[PDB]
């Protein structure tokens, strides 16, 4: 296996780890420090840039940073009056944030990083400490909150008045990051101190692609909170959202990638499940560049447990938006799935034949036949209830009709009626 | 490691991280778990609007009711079809037969809906008004917001709704929740153009321009961008009203903005006619220096040279707060 | 329990002791008692001695009655890390016996926030 | 056509084969061989009687999984499928290879997570 791989490069990489964990306790001024810090910067770095695989050898690499050392260590350093030291550190943090390194740094010294924010002025530090709190506001919940009274929000805000292009990519990620793991009050907090209105500038960018792309994903995000969904759209950025989505490709930037696991996934199908428009393009989108990477990989099945699929086949069936519908299809197809037709509004004049087409369409096929001897029809459905649907049609599930009213509800919801 | 199953802790030490928010508190939950050895739990999501069959699933076995998840796909219980579960529901078609089964797990499902979110759904949170009146009503947010109902108008539901709607039994609470509305309605009654053009050279100020919208915007200026990519389409005939609407009229002199402008007398670049056009209609127009240098005044066509009469603003990166209220003190 | 209904009941009668948890599983008080209904003492509360339904409604809307219920520091403390902490704990206890808003540095790190 | 090929002396001619010091993947499918032979009762008797079907435990013994399932980067839904009746069989030599080659699909097919 590539296993025994791994071990090898790590068989080189962790003596060189104990070379620099040696260079680090001697508390040279600036130089002995930093130059152990660039170079086990470097020992990480082409873990990361290992063109085989080369992931989980920088995830053994963080590990025993973290088992020896660990990151209390660049924590005390991070507290050094001397910036070099401090920014070298911070950019070894930037690459060792593995999940277990986010647990620890957010339990013992947080509130260093945060005492680290109130200074901005070296756009290399600033970097820094941007994409450390960008992996920190992944964590939990009470960290991003603990991180929101704290000016951990303000400081990512007072970052979009600048240019570096790694820094704002940092912070539009970062406040995404917040956004989808903040909390109820949490966006409340974001919207509080205008939010949206500081996403604008870098959606807006003529000078990076993913830049504005996750910086719009972002408003998306928010707009599944309609607390503050009359806010957002009073900040005037919803709409460059599908323009842009329009403008780039699924998978130019799929390709960009090689993506995320089954839950940063599935933080994402509720923005399919949205009523806005935004919401669903940006999520058919970054839906469609993970299907094609999980279908080059061949791991084609976690969406199906996470279940977009389902949304998938209401984003067309419903659908009214181009971009929308071409997105979703293309996501159906690198799944390889059954695009449904888009279905007939003038859903009065549905005969048998589309009442069968639809009621497989919804994952009710299971009763085409008591439909199709029912003679159910553009009228008989409509106008179908509880005792016929339980007696005749024997859905003897509540849980059932329960369902397939909801289904009802929104297929009228979308119905034409200029017939009747 | 015995003792604490018959005292039965082990359940809690499922709930002290299932619907934990607390990092030291789950920390060492996990590893009580593990020192005795026992699976812990995924901490479930709080989007329970949002759960698909899976979680459903997954959370039906953190209960130890897993002996039901059989029974729950096959009916395909999701994050809605959950929520709204009922008595007959349960009993008869889920099979759970003892009441007493079920009135245990509408006790966990409630304390569910007491950590459950519900940003999808609100509107004006219902949640923490429940929450307010008793910390324990939170649990008929979702029961509530599936029926169309929210602040503004809760101060007129009869109790018979919420018997059968809203599907709350407690008569108490019907009692106590109506009671809270009557007052809603009494002290806490709810009740029922540009003025700025925004010119940019389509590439260099970009930025500069979306930071001057920002600011002010968050200081209350109508503020009208240039949205469109394309600078094509409709050829300058909405934009130009546009700047007819908008009193103050901001520009961006960027570097090389300008020299696309020169000589234009065909009135083709866009942002010459919205020059043009706004030095027309006297609007009050602001140009704003951020790296662009003077350029001659013939080079320019006669229709915009008159630009170059107004005052320029040099824009400081660092003091834009200072800069912008500078900015702000000339507007109209 | 929040405030006693227990000991109300058990004034009222030393044995209607036996509906404490029978009313607090409904998110009742003292201070709430006074509007409950019958009904409700039926439905919710699952006491079935009607007499006794009677009889603490009546005794309800006498609390009601006579027994209505109705609806920055002063000191600052500053202290060694170590030496005084144990005497200005003791102080802190004192001033805030008598009625003083007193404001002790509660933080451990003398850090953070500087 | 089994019967054919027992027939024609078919184990005793990949008996030079399975038994090479030169390759180790020739071995290892000439192995192969005789044992979805095995498979076959009525040629048994006869495969076991060439005295071939020795070779294919210590062979087995000897090689590893991974170390050929890397040799391939394997096969498909049905070139899978025409497998597993080598682990239903009764026979010592079917069971050992069947593992083999499915220890290294399952290697390979884990790497693509298929």
């Amino acid at each position: 296996g590539a296993g025994t791989e791994v071990q090898d490069a790590l068989e080189r990489a962790l003596p060189e780890l104990q070379q620099a964990l040696s260079a680090l306790k001697q508390a040279g001024g600036a130089r002995a420090v930093g130059a152990g810090l660039a170079e086990v910067f470097q020992l990480v770095e082409e873990a990361w840039l290992l063109p085989a695989v080369g992931r989980e050898v920088a995830q053994g690499l963080c590990d025993a940073i973290r088992l020896d050392g660990g990151l209390d260590l660049l924590l005390r350093l991070l507290q050094a009056p001397e910036l070099e030291t401090r920014v070298q550190a911070a950019r070894l943090l930037e690459q060792i944030l593995v999940a277990e390194n986010r647990d620890r740094v957010a339990r013992i010294g947080l509130g260093v990083i945060l005492n680290l924010a109130k200074e901005r002025e070296p756009v290399e530090l600033a970097r820094s400490v941007a994409g450390i709190l960008e992996h920190m506001f992944k964590h939990s919940e009470e960290t991003c909150q603990r991180l929101v009274a704290a000016g951990g929000l303000d400081a990512v805000l007072y970052w979009c008045r600048r240019t570096d292009p790694a820094l704002l990519r940092h912070c539009a990620l970062a406040l995404g990051n917040c956004a989808l793991h903040g909390g109820q009050a949490v966006q409340r907090r974001m919207v509080e101190k205008r939010a949206a209105e500081w996403l604008f500038p870098l959606a807006f960018s003529k000078e990076d692609e993913l830049l504005r792309l996750h910086a719009c994903l972002a408003v998306a995000v928010l707009a599944t909170n309609k607390e503050v969904e009359r806010e957002v759209e009073r900040s005037g950025t919803l709409a460059l959202v599908e323009p842009l989505v329009a403008s780039l490709d699924p998978g130019r930037f799929a390709r960009c990638l090689v993506g995320r696991g089954p839950d940063d996934l599935q933080r994402l199908v509720p923005l399919l499940d949205s009523n806005r428009l935004e919401a669903q393009c940006i999520g058919a989108f970054y839906l469609c560049a993970e299907a094609a990477i999980k279908s080059l990989q061949g791991k084609t099945k976690v969406f199906s447990d996470i279940g977009a699929i389902q949304s998938l086949k209401r984003l067309v069936s419903y659908s009214t938006n181009g971009t929308k519908s071409a997105l979703a299809k293309r996501a159906l197809r690198l799944l390889g799935e059954e695009v449904p037709r888009p279905i007939l509004p003038s859903v009065p004049s549905w005969k048998e034949a589309e009442v069968q087409t639809w009621l497989q369409q919804i994952g009710f096929s299971k009763y085409c036949e008591s439909f199709r001897e029912q003679q159910v029809d553009g009228d008989l459905l409509l106008r179908l209830t509880e005792e016929e649907l339980q007696t005749d049609l024997g859905m003897k599930s509540g849980i059932t009709r329960k369902r397939f009213f909801r289904e009802l509800t929104e297929l009228k919801t979308f119905a034409n009626y200029s017939t009747c | 490691t015995k003792v604490f199953s018959d005292i039965g802790a082990i359940q809690s030490l499922k709930r002290l991280v299932s619907y934990s928010t607390n990092g030291t508190k789950s920390a060492l939950a996990k590893r009580a778990l593990r020192l005795l050895g026992e699976e812990v739990p995924r901490p479930i999501l709080p989007s329970v609007p949002s759960w698909k069959e899976a979680e459903v699933q997954t959370w039906l076995q953190q209960i130890g009711f897993s002996k039901y998840c059989e029974s729950f796909r096959e009916q395909q219980v999701d994050g809605d079809l959950l929520l709204r579960l009922t008595e007959e529901e349960l009993q008869t078609d889920l099979g759970m037969k003892s009441g007493i089964t079920r009135k245990r797990f509408f006790r966990e499902l409630t304390e569910l809906k007491t950590f459950a979110n519900y940003s999808t759904c609100d509107r004006s949170n219902l949640a923490d008004w429940l929450g307010s009146l008793d910390p324990r009503f939170r649990q008929y947010t979702y029961g509530l917001v599936s029926c169309g109902l929210d602040r503004s108008l809760l101060h007129r539901v009869s109790e018979q709704q919420l018997l059968e709607d809203c599907g709350i039994h407690l008569g108490v609470h019907r009692a106590r929740i109506l009671t809270a509305a009557r007052e809603m309605l009494h002290s806490p009654l709810p009740c029922t153009t540009p003025d700025v053009f925004i010119s940019y050279r389509r590439n260099s100020g970009s930025q500069l321009a979306s930071l001057l919208k920002v600011h002010l915007q968050l200081h209350g200026f109508s503020v009208f961008i240039d949205v469109e990519k394309l600078e094509a389409g409709k050829f300058e005939d909405k934009l130009i009203q546009s700047v007819m609407g908008a009193r103050n009229f901001v520009l961006v002199l960027s570097p090389g903005a300008l020299d696309k402008c020169m000589q234009d007398h065909d009135c083709k670049d866009w942002v010459h006619k919205q020059i043009v056009t706004a030095l027309s209609c006297g609007k009050n127009i602001v140009p704003i220096i951020d790296g662009f240098e003077w350029p001659e005044p013939q080079v320019l066509p006669e229709d915009m040279q008159a630009v170059l009469t107004f005052n320029g603003i040099k824009w400081s990166h660092e003091y834009q707060e200072a800069t912008i209220e500078k900015i702000i003190r000339f507007l109209q």
